[PDB]
């Protein structure tokens, strides 16, 4: 389920790239939602 | 004098014909409060010993509150309460009917106790090879 | 001489009291989910 | 064993020393800071001097220098942990 | 009515979300969350005595589900995992139909921005921390879109369409709770609005389960005048913002049924009365904002 | 020209499925490393009890 | 210790297991004093984590 597209919730996020590689995967379902309505 | 044989449901194992417990006040305060003087812990043993000696007597046939209403009393209300409140508790008229079984018989009984795997405390299946002697024992 | 009896009634009552603590972690089954979706008395029973 | 008198059997081998001195050289610690070291005989002179217990001094300063080799292994492979 | 029931409710709740740490296994926190959800579920009258407290728990509880990531804070759910999601909005109908005057009136409170309950509650309001409902909102705007409007066909829809009405009535039934200082829109480039799409896919069922379609595009239609006309007004009231709005407003692609398909719309079925005067109000509605506008 | 942008779409699909397939591994292999990784520093913390 | 706090069961015996068998004699200071040691010898072969 939730596992299957990730399981970033914490892990000590040592060197906090995570919060970036998140926003990206943020703006993918951004454009998702652009491109059906589109 | 003792002549019957008195069983009770065991989760009622907390009773003692001696002494009260929690159990009971937290479902009838109304001798607790020490409000009304009329009422105490101490007539309310006396009630409830009286009562349990009354059914222990012949508890092959049912006794009612209004036997003990009859017999003795300081009210009707608490009484009842009370009264019902044992019988839900079983304490009386529990023993009220009999029912009977032939019982056949299964491969399990309780005279059977065999070796075999066990969950119980440790045990070892398996001593000690040669070698093992080759120790400066105690 | 005694010691194999106690230590025997010993585990008796142990596995007895040990037995209290379980309760159904053992296994997980299924708690009847029924509801997959609410159904139709659901919805009209709202605007009902 | 020590915390086991019951120990394995044996009437000729080797067997504590043995990881002792598996673990000792994992650690690579050439210069190991530690539990007195080797810079002039007279610190084992010294050292003699000290070693007296039966066996627990020897027994903790073992255990000492395996907890050693652990930690210098560890910070090792937790760095290229964090690298991949 | 079993008071006893009430209370074991309400102080499992008031922990397991205020939970200083005595639980071994999270997992059993979401068995918990989960077969309480469930159970409410299964009620569908009176709750919320000393209610405050366990009004704004049960909206934590609701809002537990859904991805978060102003605008919307909540990407809409894709519909092949869960099922609880569903039981959240289910209840938050069910258990909030009673227009009695409490429990509307507990959320209404929560609206704002012994006696020490009261102090409890705008403690956790600030330990929220504007306002809040917004977020149901968001909430509330998961589970319908972007799967059946993006499917192959309509009718896999009529499945999850059953359950998805009573979510339109909610929404609306809160829009009746908004008639202050606040600044809310929600048609910001976050949903848009295939609700138009939606009502048409269900038309053409129509001319093409059961029970429940009619209402649906009803209410939708209703929802999307309502929210409109709120926004406006309510910004108007305000007037913290410029008329560009009216230009926003007159700025969606999902939005404003063309009149050449209310002409078609007006000849063919013929069996729409109720929903012909929707569509019809809502282009009124809609001629109006381009007339005055300018 | 909307069935020229669906072909195309659907042209470039199984490229974003290979690159999920990809993200699923890497992930679990990021969550072993995890593993090991969160194993590995309780032990430099105190081997005693870790042991 | 191994089978002193273990039994019906136990650590398996093909690698160097017997550490456990040599369980403690010092556990705390032995400890402290060694990751003093660490931490000591990280910063000398020493002389942020990446390039």
């Amino acid at each position: 389920a939730e596992l299957i597209p990730e399981l970033y919730s914490f892990q000590q996020l040592v060197d906090s790239e995570k919060r970036l590689d998140h926003f990206i995967h943020l703006r993918n379902l951004h454009m998702k939602r652009m491109v059906a309505q589109w | 004098p003792q002549a019957h044989e008195i069983v009770i449901p065991s989760y009622s194992k907390w009773f003692n014909l001696e002494k009260i417990h929690s159990i009971e006040v937290q479902s009838l305060p109304e001798f607790f409060t020490n409000r009304i003087p009329s009422k105490t812990p101490e007539v309310y043993m006396r009630y409830r010993n009286f009562m349990v000696n009354s059914y222990r007597l012949n508890p092959n046939e049912y006794f009612s509150v209004t036997t003990a209403r009859r017999n003795v009393s300081g009210d009707a209300a608490a009484l009842f309460r009370l009264h019902k409140f044992l019988t839900k508790w079983g304490l009386i008229n529990y023993q009220v009917d009999s029912k009977l079984l032939p019982k056949n018989i299964e491969p399990p009984l309780t005279s059977q106790y065999s070796t075999r795997h066990d969950a119980p405390r440790g045990l070892f299946p398996f001593e000690s090879y040669k070698p093992s002697v080759q120790l400066p024992d105690m | 001489q005694l010691l194999p009896l106690q230590k025997a009634v010993r585990g008796h009552v142990l596995q007895f009291e040990w037995h209290q603590n379980s309760l159904l972690t053992n296994t997980h089954p299924n708690f009847l989910s029924k509801i997959r979706n609410i159904n139709v008395q659901d919805a009209l029973l709202t605007n009902q | 064993h020590l915390p086991f008198s019951k120990s394995e059997n044996p009437v000729l081998s080797t067997i504590a020393f043995l990881v002792g001195l598996v673990n000792p050289k994992t650690v690579q610690s050439m210069t190991q800071r530690a539990i007195q070291s080797a810079e002039s005989i007279k610190s084992q002179k010294e050292e003699i001097s000290d070693q007296k217990p039966i066996e627990h001094i020897k027994e903790g300063s073992e255990i000492a220098i395996s907890s050693l080799g652990y930690r210098s292994h560890i910070f090792a492979t937790n760095e290229e942990r964090q690298m991949n | 009515r079993n008071f006893y029931l009430k209370r074991f409710i309400s102080d499992l709740l008031w922990l397991v979300l205020i939970h200083p740490e005595n639980f071994t296994c999270n997992r059993k926190i979401l068995n918990f969350k989960k077969d309480l959800v469930i159970v409410l579920s299964n009620i569908s009258h009176l709750l919320e005595i000393a209610s405050s407290i366990d009004c704004l728990l049960i909206l934590i509880l609701v809002i537990s589900f859904g991805q978060p990531k102003e605008s919307l804070t909540f990407n809409e759910f894709q519909l092949q995992w869960g099922k609880y999601q569903t039981f959240g909005v289910d209840i938050l109908a069910k258990l909030f139909s009673l227009e009695k005057p409490n429990l509307n009136y507990f959320k209404s409170i929560l609206l704002n921005k012994n006696h020490k309950d009261k102090k409890l509650l705008r403690r956790l309001l600030n330990l929220y921390n504007h306002n809040l409902l917004n977020d149901v909102v968001s909430f509330l705007f998961s589970a319908i879109p972007l799967q059946q409007v993006l499917s192959q066909s309509a009718d896999p829809s009529l499945l999850i369409d059953q359950f998805s009405p009573v979510i339109s009535q909610s929404l609306t039934s809160i829009l009746v709770i908004v008639q202050l200082p606040f600044v809310w829109l929600s048609s910001e480039e976050n949903i848009g609005s295939g609700l138009l799409k939606l009502s048409e896919i269900i038309l053409n069922i129509n001319n093409s389960y059961s029970k429940v379609l009619l209402p649906s595009i009803n209410i939708s239609c209703v929802q999307l005048i309502k929210c409109l006309v709120e926004k406006s007004i309510c910004f108007e009231n305000c007037l913290n913002n410029d008329p560009e709005i009216l230009k926003k407003i007159a700025s969606i692609p999902n939005l404003f049924p063309t009149d050449l398909e209310i002409f078609q719309l007006f000849t063919n079925p013929s069996v729409d009365i109720q929903i012909i005067n929707q569509y019809q109000l809502l282009y009124n509605l809609k001629n109006d904002i381009l007339t005055n506008l300018e | 020209e909307l069935n020229e942008n669906a072909r195309e779409l659907e042209q470039i699909k199984p490229k974003i499925a290979l690159q999920d397939k990809e993200i699923t591994s890497v992930l679990s292999n990021l969550h072993e490393s995890n593993k090991r990784y969160r194993f590995f520093k309780k032990i430099s913390e105190d081997p005693v009890k870790a042991l």
